């Protein structure tokens, strides 16, 4: 509870000089961020299609370039954000695949977020260490969304924060 | 290099910034007094003092508190930490420019833009002070070198510099040679906000906007009602020191010394801020 809506957090906070001080911090936080909250949630995937459309379309954000494979990369994205790829067709995450997969989490707040992003995938001569695929995110507000899609991105990777 | 926020609003008369913190504290003659500690660009508060305007902000001096004037004629302090109000007295006839605090027994200055300003005792209830030197409408009040020697500035058309008594006003002295004040060739005219030959200054310049300080010194630097921002040293007192400061179209509200910066910032009203030197000036 308690509602703020100093969104990312991101609100000043004290500690006070009040006595043996004469300072303190005064700190508004960073360190707030989403990845972690939402939890994967599912769908009928004819109404999925429909409603994917149907949804707040508007945030999206790019996948390409790494370290890995979508196989581990993907498993680790996935575990990171603690969110859900809803469904595979085979068709094959492997000898490509040539792969656009869709997902579906739902948070502690309850906002429900849905994805496609559409995929290259590594495989020798074949495709993929980087992707150009693009993620779309949709997010009730774009700024939350579209910052999830940032958000993301930061989990895309793994590097120096 | 950066100018971190900005939103044009406010229609602003008195101002002062934190020596301490980077708060600006800003009163506005909406009738407005505002503190942001301006640091996370945010107002902590906001009172309009009272229905009509306000023009003064001054400093306490201790860390963060605001000893606020308005029309409503009070002097208030108020801390904003700890929000709420230090002792209080109500004004004359007219707003507080300039506070003072000091503490014998834990004793108090309050310096005011009408009549005379009164200095208190609440411990072993003596009289420290008494000020006149002062009519109405104050637009800059100031503390000196010596922080509690002063200088107003008026919408009387006066200047005064006081001098203080801890049994009221009064100095005793027999040495020097000249003065700069008054003394040697050019210097600019005594006003009338007082009554007594410590000077009072003259203010017209179809009115003073503001006065300002130096420290050791009696040089001001001066906002003026004037185009003519007009300055003067009384630490030499030049000819081509009737000087009206000049903007292209009219104006010079303030112009204004920066305790650090030997320049003058001026200010003015064809849409604008004028860039002035006065390291070589």
């Amino acid at each position: 509870s308690t509602e703020n809506g100093i969104i990312f957090g991101n609100i000043v906070y004290d500690v006070s000089g009040a006595a043996s001080d004469r300072n303190c911090v005064v700190l508004s936080d960073i360190h707030i961020d989403i990845m972690d909250y939402i939890q994967p949630a599912t769908c009928t995937d004819a109404e999925f299609r429909q409603m994917w459309a149907e949804f707040e379309w508007e945030n999206k954000v790019t996948v390409n370039t790494n370290m890995t494979d979508l196989n581990d990369y993907l498993q680790h994205i996935l575990k990171s954000t603690n969110m859900k790829c809803l469904t595979p067709e085979k068709a094959l995450s492997g000898y490509c695949g040539f792969m656009a997969a869709n997902l579906y989490a739902r948070s502690i707040f309850g906002e429900d977020a849905l994805a496609n992003v559409s995929i290259e995938k590594p495989v020798h001569q074949g495709p993929d260490a980087a992707v150009t695929g693009h993620i779309r995110i949709r997010a009730k507000s774009q700024g939350m969304a579209l910052s999830l899609g940032d958000k993301i991105n930061l989990s895309q990777k793994k590097t120096s924060l | 290099m950066l100018t971190k926020f900005e939103t044009k609003s406010a229609r602003v008369k008195g101002l002062s910034f934190h020596p301490k913190r980077p708060w600006i504290l800003t009163s506005l003659h909406n009738g407005v007094i505002q503190l942001w500690d301006y640091r996370m660009c945010t107002l902590i508060d906001k009172f309009d003092e009272h229905d009509g305007p306000v023009r003064g902000i001054d400093f306490h001096k201790q860390q963060p508190l605001f000893v606020s004037g308005g029309d409503d004629y009070k002097i208030k302090v108020w801390n904003y930490k700890l929000r709420r109000c230090l002792f209080t007295l109500l004004g004359h006839l007219d707003y507080i420019r300039t506070t003072f605090f000091h503490h014998e027994y834990p004793w108090i200055l309050s310096a005011s833009d009408d009549q005379t300003i009164r200095v208190w005792n609440w411990q072993s209830r003596t009289c420290v002070c008494v000020l006149t030197g002062h009519n109405h409408y104050v637009m800059c009040a100031q503390f000196h070198p010596s922080e509690d020697l002063v200088v107003s500035a008026s919408l009387d058309q006066t200047v005064r510099v006081w001098d203080i008594s801890g049994l009221r006003k009064k100095n005793l002295s027999p040495g020097a040679v000249e003065s700069d004040v008054r003394g040697i060739t050019g210097v600019d005219l005594f006003g009338t906000t007082d009554a007594v030959v410590k000077h009072v200054l003259e203010g017209h310049d179809r009115g003073v906007n503001w006065a300002a300080f130096h420290p050791t010194m009696p040089l001001i630097v001066s906002g003026a009602d004037d185009r003519q921002v007009k300055i003067w040293r009384m630490n030499e007192s030049k000819a081509w020191e009737v000087d009206t400061c000049r903007g292209h179209y009219n104006n010079v509200s303030c112009a204004v010394f920066h305790p650090r910066q030997e320049l003058i910032l001026s200010n003015s009203e064809d849409k604008s801020i004028r860039v002035w030197d006065m390291s070589k000036r």
